[PDB]
RNA sequence: GAACUGAAGAGUUUGAUCAUGGCUCAGAUUGAACGCUGGCGGCAGGCCUAACACAUGCAAGUCGAGCGGAUGAAGGGAGCUUGCUCCUGGAUUCAGCGGCGGACGGGUGAGUAAUGCCUAGGAAUCUGCCUGGUAGUGGGGGAUAACGUCCGGAAACGGGCGCUAAUACCGCAUACGUCCUGAGGGAGAAAGUGGGGGAUCUUCGGACCUCACGCUAUCAGAUGAGCCUAGGUCGGAUUAGCUAGUUGGUGGGGUAAAGGCCUACCAAGGCGACGAUCCGUAACUGGUCUGAGAGGAUGAUCAGUCACACUGGAACUGAGACACGGUCCAGACUCCUACGGGAGGCAGCAGUGGGGAAUAUUGGACAAUGGGCGAAAGCCUGAUCCAGCCAUGCCGCGUGUGUGAAGAAGGUCUUCGGAUUGUAAAGCACUUUAAGUUGGGAGGAAGGGCAGUAAGUUAAUACCUUGCUGUUUUGACGUUACCAACAGAAUAAGCACCGGCUAACUUCGUGCCAGCAGCCGCGGUAAUACGAAGGGUGCAAGCGUUAAUCGGAAUUACUGGGCGUAAAGCGCGCGUAGGUGGUUCAGCAAGUUGGAUGUGAAAUCCCCGGGCUCAACCUGGGAACUGCAUCCAAAACUACUGAGCUA
């Protein structure tokens, strides 16, 4: 850099990418257990990390980690998957 | 020709055009008269002192 | 409303969806006689329900493959 | 740029009186104006059609004192107006401030009028104007500066003047030297030699 | 923001203002959305120092436009008269 | 009322003629270059070549009214004594954290023949700041830079330990809208600052009330971008086959969003003589130059879009980048060095070398219009506004005006009589534009500070916002535009050509030499063609030459040509694609015709006006944009459908 701006603006944003990358792996790894849950053919295992995984995945949209569309979507394809597999 | 700077490719193809010997004192050259002298087979010797120039 | 085209069927060897060819006649820029073009277009047949030398209608849609963005609503000419 | 030098061989030249002398004593005894100028003056010479229409085109140049491209730029202008070119050119070059002034007998010939109006001696609207091109409109009041109403050269001019044809399209006021300009004269109040046709001709080619 | 500003066209050191809605991040004299008047600081004669489209002008700032200062100032005295 | 109105030919094949046919010339234009010459101003333009390499300056910062800390005025004072010390207070200034901006403005045209551009459409998306509504801002927690401390390094600077705030970060609470879920139910937010105050308690630390700014969910709007379809977009066939994620279906993943975008199975499809693939070349458009038009040539300056940022890749942050003065990796090339070890990217503005026939100043100011931050003063701004250089272009003005025959002197020619240069000069008399000197003198300026008053907001003559009033304050250009006075004709004309085409002629030198030349052609002893001199003809602060485009060229002929003998009918059949279609009814409405609507950016071209003393130039309104799409209507012709008739 030349400026002290631009070397201010690779600290921060150095410090915000160690800050996102954290919590979109929550996001990932909360996600990998309810899809590993539904490919074992567990019911009551698919509910609870469902519910356990809901919460996460909204707050973390909320935060701006992720979209919101991407939060719906993942939602409504986990919810289609463990009601098919109640049946 | 006579001339006061680098080497260049004007006096490096004029060296071409008289079947002469290219000699730079105290001065280099650039890198189109670089290409121009690896082309053909034009000598061009450098210097410091003016009497390797006479000896030579 | 809805603009649509119309056109014989060239091709129906695919699934679900068949090749319709459309006749257009443009006067030639500069020497002024009428030419005909061609328009080949992949329209979307939900059922399997048309095959070749039939004469149907097509209407604009989002894409749904690529090279693929037309649908068929109404088959008109029933070939042989 | 301007023509200054003999302003007598271009009337031989041309064969024709093209005033540019006060016309005080006469053309003919001033020149013997009956020859080409040049040591070929005796020879006549018939010429070509081409040489005819340069030759018109001259003698109107000359007798309004303007050079080429300035011509050129009247003549399209001309050219882009309405109604017949051919004599467009000629209310073109019969408004111009010079011209004006020297039909208002304030000079006696157009580059004494040039003189005066490039030494800042006109007010055309109450105002100084002293561009010798200005295209004046119908109803404007050509007058002369208080400072310079007591030059001689005005009263010469006047005076002389008032002995070579009523022009009929500008009213001087004698008195105080105050001008008015009706209306552009048409064809029919110039004088009928001109071949307007020629100049047209030699400039469609 | 849209904003509505001046652009400048006439010649050096005869300004001539056209009245322009633009996207602010535009070039001054750059692409624009409409144009809603001129303004003339010299004039004289038969020229009008400033003319506003007013149906344009309150329609553009209900929509959310920001006029300038300047445009603010000239607004409001053609509003004025 | 207007928006047009417009079209020339000549030279050269022969002893001569008509035709065919090529070559050449007369016109208008350049981002031009060169030669000779050169006064002024206004408005524009200025590396077309090496996307070659770059020394040195500047081109992007701002916020203390988000937050700690350290710098610590004036003062009130206290002591001792002329000055110091101390305390309280504290104005100013910012290295750091943090919020915005840095994705804009600016440059260039390498790549790209189609993920580009142009025209017309549509459906499945996002969109900071901006506008109008709806619902809120309740309460905790753990950190960390700065800082102190300990080593190493030539420096650049780096490392370990301890300590501290926030509108930095993370849970909890609640949800008018919002997410998904089928009703059923479940899930997800925030932040506080600054100016005032009635009553209450408290440290009016504050709570509480009020205003302003700010933050959180969400709807609509505006703006901006992403995605899809149809048509069009250079030359080549001495380039005919191309394609295996390829073409389509299903399940799944992925995106803001449709989609082979990706993946696993199933099928064998997809494109192409209406030119695929390949090769070469090239940013595209409005537009510009020519042309009577149709066309041809071409994308400088101006405006829209695209792509690029030393070369090749990749992602992070962010509303928005795969990022023009940001990060990482690799590479080529320069440099530093103390030899341990690092740095760089002018296709930003000036500037340099180099290449070239050829293209300019290390300038001034943020006064004006814009952009970033701020609350507001205000800060920043090589954008911009201006200056400098260059006849590069366009336009305008000067270099004087009248009289003047001894038709002076000199030159040139001569039939030796004279003619011509020539009213030209001199003489006489006038004028002072531009330039020189002196003195006056606008307009580009909106606003800002302070003070007062009146309305609205509340709860309040508070703060604050808004009208108005008074005072003060602002211009780089700039010795402005412009105006008045003084002096004197004083300070300012060259270039090409003169045989025909093509306006303008003779003498003297030379003798197939020296030379000229666009094409015919000149020069071998009287050369209007070579070189001078007299004279004349065109232009004129310019004039010629060279290079290039269209025209004339009807010489690629659509408008608008030809093929018996000048070039040109395949040696002759048959036949595929294609082009074309005898004659009657009836229908349909693709072509065709008429109308309406939307669009066809602005500028440019054109018409009528308005401002610069005129013009160039600037500018208002109109016309036009000949096209495209969608509706309504008509049925003669062509197309299509059904039924006939026989030439
Ligand atoms: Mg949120
Ligand atoms: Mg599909
Ligand atoms: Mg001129
Ligand atoms: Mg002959
Ligand atoms: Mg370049
Ligand atoms: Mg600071
Ligand atoms: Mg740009
Ligand atoms: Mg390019
Ligand atoms: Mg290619
Ligand atoms: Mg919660
Ligand atoms: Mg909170
Ligand atoms: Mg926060
Ligand atoms: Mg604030
Ligand atoms: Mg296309
Ligand atoms: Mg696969
Ligand atoms: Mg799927
Ligand atoms: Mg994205
Ligand atoms: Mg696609
Ligand atoms: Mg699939
Ligand atoms: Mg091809
Ligand atoms: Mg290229
Ligand atoms: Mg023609
Ligand atoms: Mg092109
Ligand atoms: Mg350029
Ligand atoms: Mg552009
Ligand atoms: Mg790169
Ligand atoms: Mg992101
Ligand atoms: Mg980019
Ligand atoms: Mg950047
Ligand atoms: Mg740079
Ligand atoms: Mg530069
Ligand atoms: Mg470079
Ligand atoms: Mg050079
Ligand atoms: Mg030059
Ligand atoms: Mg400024
Ligand atoms: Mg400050
Ligand atoms: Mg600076
Ligand atoms: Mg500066
Ligand atoms: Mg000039
Ligand atoms: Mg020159
Ligand atoms: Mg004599
Ligand atoms: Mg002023
Ligand atoms: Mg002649
Ligand atoms: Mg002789
Ligand atoms: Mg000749
Ligand atoms: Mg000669
Ligand atoms: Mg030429
Ligand atoms: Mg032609
Ligand atoms: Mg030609
Ligand atoms: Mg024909
Ligand atoms: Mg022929
Ligand atoms: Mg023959
Ligand atoms: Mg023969
Ligand atoms: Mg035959
Ligand atoms: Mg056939
Ligand atoms: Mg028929
Ligand atoms: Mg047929
Ligand atoms: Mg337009
Ligand atoms: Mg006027
Ligand atoms: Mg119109
Ligand atoms: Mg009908």
């Amino acid at each position: 850099a030349n400026t002290p701006s631009a070397k201010k603006r690779a600290k921060q944003a150095e410090k915000r990418r160690s800050h996102n990358a954290s919590l979109r792996s929550m996001v990932r790894t909360y996600i990998k257990n309810v899809v590993k849950a539904i490919d074992a053919k567990d019911l009551e295992k698919a509910q609870a990390a469902f519910t356990a995984a809901v919460p996460v995945i909204d707050r973390m949209a909320d935060k701006g980690i992720i979209h919101k569309n991407k939060a719906a979507r993942h939602k409504s394809r986990l919810s289609g998957h463990i009601k098919a597999l109640s049946t | 020709g006579g001339g006061v700077g680098g080497i260049t490719e004007s006096d490096a193809n004029l060296a071409l055009a008289s079947n002469a010997v290219l000699f730079g004192f105290n001065v280099r050259a650039d890198a189109g008269a670089r290409k121009i002298v690896e082309a053909e087979g034009l000598d061009m010797r450098y210097y410091n002192v003016i009497y390797d120039i006479i000896e030579d | 409303t809805v603009r649509t085209l119309t056109g014989r069927v060239v091709s129906d060897k695919m699934d679900k969806t068949v090749t319709v060819l459309i006749e257009r006649r443009v006067k030639h820029p500069i020497y002024g006689k009428y030419v005909k073009r061609s328009t080949k277009l992949h329209a979307h047949d939900e059922s399997n329900q048309c095959r070749i030398g039939d004469l149907v209608t097509i209407r604009e849609t989002r894409p749904l493959a690529k090279t693929k963005a037309w649908t068929l609503v109404d088959i008109v000419e029933r070939a042989v | 740029a301007r023509y200054i030098g003999p302003k007598c061989k271009l009337s031989r030249r041309e064969g024709t009186d093209l005033f540019l002398k006060s016309g005080a004593r006469a053309l003919d005894s001033k020149c013997k104006a009956e020859n080409v100028p040049g040591q070929h003056g005796q020879r006549r010479g018939r010429l070509s059609d081409y040489g005819l229409q340069l030759r018109e085109k001259q003698k109107v140049r000359r007798i309004y004192g303007v050079l080429e491209r300035q011509f050129r730029g009247y003549y399209q202008e001309a050219s882009r107006r309405k109604g017949s070119t051919g004599e467009n050119l000629l209310q073109l070059l019969e408004c111009r401030l010079d011209n004006v002034v020297y039909r208002m007998g304030f000079g006696s010939t157009r580059s004494e009028s040039r003189q005066l109006v490039s030494h800042k001696a006109i007010t055309v609207n109450g105002q100084t104007v002293n561009i010798p091109s200005y295209q004046v409109k119908a109803g404007d009041v050509v007058a002369v500066r208080e400072k310079s109403k007591n030059q001689l050269r005005i009263a010469q001019a006047l005076e002389l003047c008032g002995q070579r044809g009523r022009v009929e399209w500008v009213e001087v006021d004698l008195d105080k030297k105050a001008g008015t300009f009706k209306s552009a004269p048409a064809r029919s109040d110039l004088s009928a030699d001109i071949n307007e046709n020629l100049i047209v001709e030699l400039y469609s080619k | 923001m849209v904003t509505i500003r001046l652009a400048r066209g006439g010649s050096k050191k005869r300004p001539f203002y056209h009245l322009t809605v633009t996207n602010s991040r535009n070039a001054r004299d750059g692409r624009f959305v409409e144009r809603i008047g001129f303004f003339n600081p010299v004039a004289t004669g038969g020229e009008v120092r400033l003319s506003v489209d007013q149906e344009r002008a309150t329609y553009w700032l209900g929509q959310g436009a920001q006029p300038s200062e300047r445009v603010a100032q000239l607004l409001k005295d053609a509003a004025k008269a």
